C-alpha cells in the first residue's frame, strides 16, 4: 500500500509492474479502463452534467479510477502499486522513466511510433484497440506540441491557493482543481498531456501506461495540497445541478461519494508526502 | 450564437464545420468536439489543449492524423 516515485523503483519493481499490466492488456481488462475514460471525456461539459473532468470531481474520479487500476492490477500481483511521476523533477526524455526497462522512449518522427520499451507495438504486446485516431501502434512525442513541462515554481503557484473549487466549478473556474486540472493559469495537469503527445494528448489517453503515473502524482498533488490547507475542503457541499457534491455519489460507480475519497491514507501512503 | 460554418482542404483533407451545439468533419467522418465556457475549442483527439475557433480544432486533428482515417465516433 505505498505508492512510490518511478524514480526509485528496483529492477524489480520495475519488471513487476510491467508484467502486471501487460497481463491486464492481455486479458482485455486494460482496454476497458481507457473505455470508461473515454466516454466521460467526451460527456463531461461545462454547461451539462461534469463528474469526471472539468468540475470539482476530477480529483476524487481520478482517486477512485486510479485505485480501481491498481486494485486491477494487484489481482495479477499483489506486490504491485501505482508510482508517481514527479514531472516538475524528472523533466527531460532522458528521465529513466523512458528507458527500455520501463515505458520505452518518444516516438520516431515520421509516425510518433514507440520503437522500444515494453509497449512498442514490435513486441506484440500492446495492440491500441479503443481509439479514434485509427492507428493502431502506440505513440508519443515527447516535448513535441509543447516545450516545457511544469516546473517546481509552477506547482508552487499551484498549491498556495487555499480555496479548493469555486463557482460555476467548470473549466472557467479559478481556485485550487482547476489550475491543478490547467484550464486555468500557468497549466500543471492538461499540459503533461499535451508534453507527452500521442494518445496521451487524446480523450482515450490511459492508453499510455504513463497516465496512471502521471495522475498518481497529481494526486498526490492533491495530498499536499490538503497538508497546506488543513482549514479548507471540497466543494460544493449540496444543492449544486450538474456538479458532485460532497456527499454525492459518483459515476460510473454510484456507490461512492467524494466525501469518501478526501482520505487517501485509508487506501496508500506516499512514499513522502 | 454558434460559430460560422467552415469547408476547406487543409494539408490534403477536408475539414468541415457546421452548427448543429456544432460538427466537425474530417474526410467525411465526424469527430468530436466540444466548446470550454471560455470559448475555446478542443476534438478528442486534442483533448487537453484548447485552441480558439472549430476551425482550428479541425486542423489540430488533421495535424494528429499524420494521414491516419479517422474513426467514427
Ligand atoms: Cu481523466
Ligand atoms: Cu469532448
Ligand atoms: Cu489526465
Ligand atoms: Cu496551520
Amino acid at each position: 500500500t505505498v505508492r512510490k516515485n518511478q524514480a526509485t523503483l528496483t529492477a524489480d519493481e520495475k519488471r513487476r509492474f510491467v508484467a502486471a499490466v501487460l497481463e491486464l492488456k492481455r486479458s482485455g481488462r486494460y482496454d476497458e479502463f481507457v473505455r470508461t475514460h473515454n466516454e466521460f471525456i467526451m460527456s463531461d461539459t461545462d454547461s451539462g452534467e461534469r463528474t469526471g473532468h472539468r468540475s470539482p470531481s476530477f480529483l476524487p474520479w481520478h482517486r477512485r479510477f486510479l485505485l480501481d487500476f491498481e486494485q486491477a492490477l494487484q489481482s495479477v500481483d499483489s506486490s504491485v502499486t501505482l508510482p508517481y511521476w514527479d514531472w516538475s523533477a524528472d523533466r527531460t526524455v532522458r528521465a529513466s522513466l523512458w528507458a527500455p526497462d520501463f515505458l520505452g522512449g518518444t516516438g520516431r518522427s515520421t509516425d510518433g511510433r514507440v520503437m522500444d520499451g515494453p509497449f512498442a507495438a514490435s513486441t506484440g504486446n500492446w495492440p491500441i484497440n479503443v481509439r479514434v485516431d485509427s492507428r493502431t501502434y502506440l505513440r508519443r512525442s515527447l516535448g513535441g506540441s509543447v516545450a516545457e513541462l511544469p516546473t517546481r515554481a509552477e506547482v508552487e503557484s499551484v498549491l498556495a491557493i487555499s480555496a479548493y473549487d469555486l463557482p460555476p466549478y467548470n473549466s472557467a473556474s479559478e481556485g485550487f482543481r482547476n489550475h491543478l486540472e490547467g484550464w486555468r493559469g500557468v497549466n500543471l495537469h492538461n499540459r503533461v498531456h499535451v508534453w507527452v503527445g500521442g494518445q496521451m494528448a487524446t480523450g482515450v489517453s490511459p492508453n499510455d501506461p504513463v497516465f496512471w503515473l502521471h495522475h498518481a502524482y497529481v494526486d498526490k498533488l492533491w495530498a499536499e495540497w490538503q497538508r497546506r490547507h488543513p482549514d479548507s475542503a471540497y466543494v460544493p457541499t449540496g444543492g449544486t445541478p450538474d456538479v458532485v457534491d460532497l456527499n454525492e455519489t459518483m459515476k460510473p460507480w454510484n456507490t461512492v461519494r467524494p466525501a469518501d475519497l478526501l482520505d487517501h491514507t485509508a487506501y496508500y501512503t506516499f512514499d513522502a508526502l | 450564437a454558434a460559430p460560422e460554418s467552415f469547408d476547406e482542404v487543409y494539408k490534403g483533407r477536408r475539414i468541415q464545420g457546421r452548427p448543429a451545439g456544432y460538427e466537425v468533419f474530417v474526410d467525411g467522418v465526424q469527430l468530436h468536439v466540444m466548446r470550454n465556457a471560455d470559448g475555446s475549442w478542443i476534438s478528442v483527439v486534442s483533448h487537453y489543449d484548447p485552441v480558439p475557433t472549430p476551425r482550428a480544432a479541425a486542423r489540430a486533428a488533421v495535424d494528429e492524423l499524420q494521414g491516419a482515417p479517422l474513426l467514427p465516433f
